[PDB]
């Protein structure tokens, strides 16, 4: 059926009492069972974290296991993704990890889901218990962040325990790493953390023209500046990251530049990883942050344990170091704490001005926006850069002000962007 | 006040700061000490994530009192 | 040849050519195929370790299937070792897979000089004595010995090296060489040629705060800003220097960087202790090119030094002209290059007087102990007899500890409970549900005896006696998965000799999911 003392390594936990148990934990011989026919896991990623998540739930006595991960399996995969070979190049991450998975791990059930996250909705995703995240930017934990948020369920006031999905979020970078165990509408969630997330480097565009000086400096210009000049591979035809004669085609003409301006170190290996804005990885984080997350979604799906409180920070290139704390849960967030947030602005301040608020801000960081508001009783589209037929018609007011528009005032905006699924509204107020 | 702070790698260094320094000068001082720009600083005390505009008053840092330099990753 | 530094780019982006090569040529040894050891490999062998070799002479039992990702239902019986080498080696082609199914005592009694044919050891799950043999057989044999352990949710991991020198630190914030208070002389020639402007917001910060700070050198004769409220007045003296209240950014980046610029030339604390190390002092014919890099650097500092390392050469990037900023930055490795000539230059004298030729230590080596000067690290490991030995033992560090009756070093005591309970009882504590009754007493019994023999006076809450005994000996595989990708990354940290490995005990608590190094 199931053999002779597969699951020892778990029963002692889910059978036998003990003293830093969870409150609500109960020691029983059924659990097991329980827990191998009924709690389905949603991990989501096959890219390190992803595989190495896979192994580890399954190995812990979880059967019902969903993938996703709009992936394909490339070579610079090989030394980390250990659930695809060379034989794999070309197939779906997702497939190729669900079908290693069922067949290493006897009556695991891995269900593969070719398809990106904001391919499905709050009805799709109701149906897991536990979320495990092993994603790659940040964009997609804030979508999957808020996904989350929306399936809770608000008893005119009172929050709703069982409409809450715990979202165990992963994060490696080299020789670091981070685990982040979240509890929609209870625990700090990934928009109250937002800031956590170190700067990126943006090179002014005056510095990648008119003054190089480091390399970066000289592949940055011939990719986003010669490029689109003087189509290198056909007219209107985009720049692939992952085609060599076009990184060897941008490696050329920095060379050109470089030497130009006597800048040495053009490498062909710099001329990738500035291009595909590569990360560096190993095997080794990659299993320890899954492991930790493991360990967390073992214990909330069975109580024979606390789960971490807020985080847990990892480190390998000074020995070893792990720093585990409870991040506050920010009171206004413009994602998990519930009342709209509060815009200042003069009634004189124009439109493209609460937009570069958004963008421009350090607690939201939005894409590209998107506001309305109602009205006429009805709501209209004051601004939204998704489209260019709703965009064009729009940008025009982009440039008059509060009550030059209709703005009336004791009224709330509308906010929509690619970061987070949900709305999120905000009470704008004429305090000039 | 003689306050720790331990850094990314576990190394814990001590600072010169009166509950007067905004966090942002707090900030300012490990960098001196260890060149960890403040701009990729993330400090953290009890829970808190300290704003470098903020005093170092305004969280009740007291002395002895230990921050903690923390960060997130974006790869996975 | 190059289709694998295609499959390896992730990895070489950290550790490099060199660190591949090196880890391409290591032989790991492990000793027990149970989780925490089959996850150790699978993250050695992925990343391409030369070859292996995974000694165990136990059979895969049911539980052994049923959390090792590297023995399938179908192998259960099949010697242990055999069978796992098979699912590894199917992870890289380029690794060479063996396996001995003798038990690891056995090999200790009829063949202990075997172990001398590997880059590293790595134990996991043994039990005191062989765990202390074998420590003895491989500390005297010179080879570096990894013990792991996996116990509930506690991850144990002792690492014993005698001494681990390494020059690449990868140290991650650093202090840059910039020498604005202690210039050469080509530097100070470089302001020098600078005046008083078309390019002023185009000139590099560094050539910005020195010019003022020359300024101030006058007015203030000798003195260097040097407090706070100096350094302030000094961040305003830059201010009212703005050409045209217009557009001067980069000045803004010199008043922001005069926080770290005005102190950033001497000799950091860690390397002052390996100039005044017995080994660098007294060179032999035996010493090590690390130790005579070291001294080499040592005579330099006295010399042509004057007091600092080599000018590390490098810079950060800064707002400015083009031509300019290469200038200044041409400035710095010139200058670099020739502190690395009168390094090698002491290098080779100091050869000479060993008994061996100059060419000895390659070109490539010093250029890049010059570049690290300021890096170098030198882990050396108490033995694992020491930490035992009943006079050697660190009380200090366990007491200091433990005033925290969460501090994780609870876990090593409980482990050390264990180990004991072993001997007195043959077996490990709880493992069958009738056996935890009883147990959580006759545990106790052991923590005491344990703690008596070395007179510690710490307290163990009974919190700990019980959970230790509702593990059972457990081995966990998230834990175990722990483990093993620290633990991998120690080994390779050890075969690249290229980053800092972690001093003597290593301690995870799943529980709480924290932990922390000690020194025993
Ligand atoms: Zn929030």
């Amino acid at each position: 059926l199931d053999w002779e003392g597969r699951w020892n390594h778990v029963k002692k936990f889910l059978e036998r009492s003990g003293p830093f148990t969870h409150p609500d934990f109960e020691p029983s011989t059924e659990s097991l069972q329980f827990l191998l026919d009924t709690c389905k896991v949603l991990v989501i990623g096959a890219g390190g974290l992803g595989c190495e998540l896979l192994k580890n739930l399954a190995l812990s006595g979880f059967r019902q296991i969903h993938v996703i991960d709009m992936d394909t399996i490339d070579v610079s995969n090989l030394n980390r993704q250990f659930l695809f070979r060379p034989k794999d190049i070309g197939r779906p991450k997702a497939e190729v990890a669900a079908e290693f998975l069922n067949d290493r791990v006897p009556n695991c059930n891995v269900v593969p889901h070719f398809n990106k996250i904001q391919d499905f909705n709050d009805t799709f995703y109701r149906q897991f218990h536990i979320i495990v995240c092993g994603l790659d930017s940040i964009i997609a934990r804030r979508w999957i962040n808020g996904m989350l948020i929306s399936l809770l369920n608000y008893e005119d006031g009172v929050l709703d325990p069982s409409s809450i999905v715990p979202l165990i979020d992963g994060g490696t970078e080299g020789f670091k790493g981070n685990a982040a165990v979240i509890l929609p509408g209870m625990t700090a969630c990934i928009e109250c953390t937002l800031e956590l997330y170190p700067p990126q480097v943006n090179f002014p565009m005056a510095t990648i023209a008119s003054m190089p000086r480091l390399p970066e400096h000289c592949i940055e210009y011939v990719r986003m500046l010669q490029w689109p000049k003087e189509q290198p591979f056909g007219e209107g035809v985009p720049l692939d990251g992952d085609d060599p004669e076009h990184i060897q085609w941008i490696f050329q003409k920095s060379l050109e530049r470089a030497s130009q301006y006597n800048i040495r170190g053009v490498t062909y290996r710099l001329t990738q990883g500035v291009v595909k804005r590569i990360i560096p990885a190993v095997a080794s984080t990659n299993a320890v942050i899954a492991a930790v997350c493991a360990t967390e979604v073992f214990k909330i799906a069975t109580s024979a344990y606390i789960p971490l409180n807020n985080y847990l920070v990892f480190n390998d290139v000074d020995g070893l170091y792990t720093y585990t704390f409870e991040a506050e849960r920010k009171e206004n967030c413009p994602a998990c704490s519930q009342l709209p947030q509060n815009i200042q602005f003069s009634p004189s301040a124009k439109l493209q001005e609460v937009l570069d608020y958004l963008t421009n801000s350090a607690s939201l960081q939005m894409k590209s926006p998107a506001i309305t508001a109602t009205l006429e009783g009805k709501n209209r589209t004051l601004y939204l850069q998704s489209v260019t037929s709703i965009e064009e018609r729009t940008r025009p007011n982009l440039s008059k002000t509060l009550k030059e528009l209709g703005l009336v005032d004791g009224q709330e905006l509308a906010v929509a962007d690619v970061t987070t699924p949900q709305t999120v509204l905000f009470k704008l107020h004429f305090t000039s | 006040m003689l306050i720790k702070v331990k850094t990314l790698t576990g190394k814990e260094i001590e600072i010169d700061i009166e509950p007067t320094d905004k966090v942002e000068r707090i900030k300012e001082r490990v960098e001196e000490k260890e060149g960890i720009p403040p701009q990729q600083q993330r400090l953290i005390y009890s829970g808190k994530q300290m704003n470098d505009e903020k005093t170092a008053a305004d969280y009740k840092i007291l002395g002895g009192s230990v921050l903690h330099l923390v960060l997130r990753l974006r790869g996975g | 040849k190059l289709l694998k530094e295609q499959k390896y780019d992730r990895q070489l982006r950290l550790w490099g050519d060199h660190g591949q090569e090196a880890l391409e040529s290591a032989h790991v040894c492990l000793i027990n195929a149970t989780a925490t050891g089959t996850e150790i490999l699978k993250n050695l062998v992925l990343p391409g370790i030369g070859s292996f070799t995974i000694i165990d002479g136990n059979q895969v039992s049911g539980e052994d299937a049923g959390n090792n990702f590297f023995l399938q239902r179908s192998s259960i019986g099949k010697n242990r070792a055999e069978a796992a080498m098979e699912f590894l080696q199917e992870l890289n082609s380029d690794v060479s897979g063996s396996f001995v199914e003798e038990s690891p005592e056995n090999l200790l009694d009829n063949d202990p000089s075997f172990f001398c044919r590997f880059t590293v050891v790595v134990a996991t799950q043994l039990p005191e004595s062989t765990s202390l043999r074998l420590a003895d057989v491989l500390w005297n044999s010179q080879i570096p010995l990894l013990i792991c352990r996996t116990y509930g949710l506690v991850g144990y991991m002792r690492i014993i090296i005698k001494e681990h020198p390494v020059i690449e630190s990868h140290p991650d914030n650093a202090l840059e060489d910039l020498r604005l208070d202690k210039p050469f002389p080509e530097l100070r020639e470089h302001f020098q040629s600078y005046d008083d402007m078309e390019d002023h917001s185009h000139t590099p910060w560094i050539v910005i705060i020195a010019k003022y700070l020359a300024q101030w050198y006058s007015e203030t004769n000798g003195r260097i800003p040097k407090t706070y409220k100096e350094k302030e007045d000094f961040r305003d003296l830059i201010r009212q220097g703005i050409l045209k209240p217009e557009d001067e950014e980069n000045f803004e980046e010199a008043i922001k960087n005069v926080n770290t610029a005005l102190n950033t030339t001497q000799i950091p604390s860690s390397i002052e202790d390996i100039f005044n190390d017995d080994r660098c002092i007294n060179i032999t014919k035996q010493t090590p090119s690390f130790w005579i890099l070291a001294r080499a650097l040592k005579e330099f500092v006295a010399k042509e030094g004057q007091g600092n390392l080599p000018v590390r050469g490098t810079i950060p990037d800064m707002i400015a002209d083009s031509g300019k900023y290469i200038k200044l930055q041409n400035v710095y490795r010139e200058k670099a290059k020739k502190d690395a000539a009168a390094v090698g230059n002491h290098v080779a004298k100091l050869l000479q007087s060993i008994g061996q030729a100059p060419e000895s230590i390659s070109e490539k080596e010093l250029k890049l102990l010059c570049s690290n000067s300021a890096f170098l690290r030198v882990v050396r490991c108490r033995s694992l007899a020491e930490e035992y030995g009943l006079d050697t033992i660190n009380k200090d560090e366990i007491i200091s500890s433990m005033d925290n009756p969460d501090n994780e070093i609870v876990l090593y005591l409980m482990l050390r409970a264990v180990d004991r309970f072993h001997k007195q009882q043959g077996r490990y504590p709880g493992v069958s549900n009738y056996q935890v009754e009883e147990d959580i007493g006759k545990l106790k019994s052991c923590l005491t005896g344990f703690l008596q023999e070395y007179g510690l006076s710490v307290m163990v809450k009974d919190d700990y006696v019980h959970e230790f005994c509702r593990y059972g000996a457990a081995e966990p595989h998230t834990i175990a998965a722990f483990l093993g990708g620290a633990a991998a990354q120690e080994v390779i940290k050890i075969i690249t000799k290229q980053f800092v490995i972690f001093n003597n005990t290593y301690i995870y608590s799943g529980m709480s999911q924290t932990s922390a190094t000690f020194q025993l």
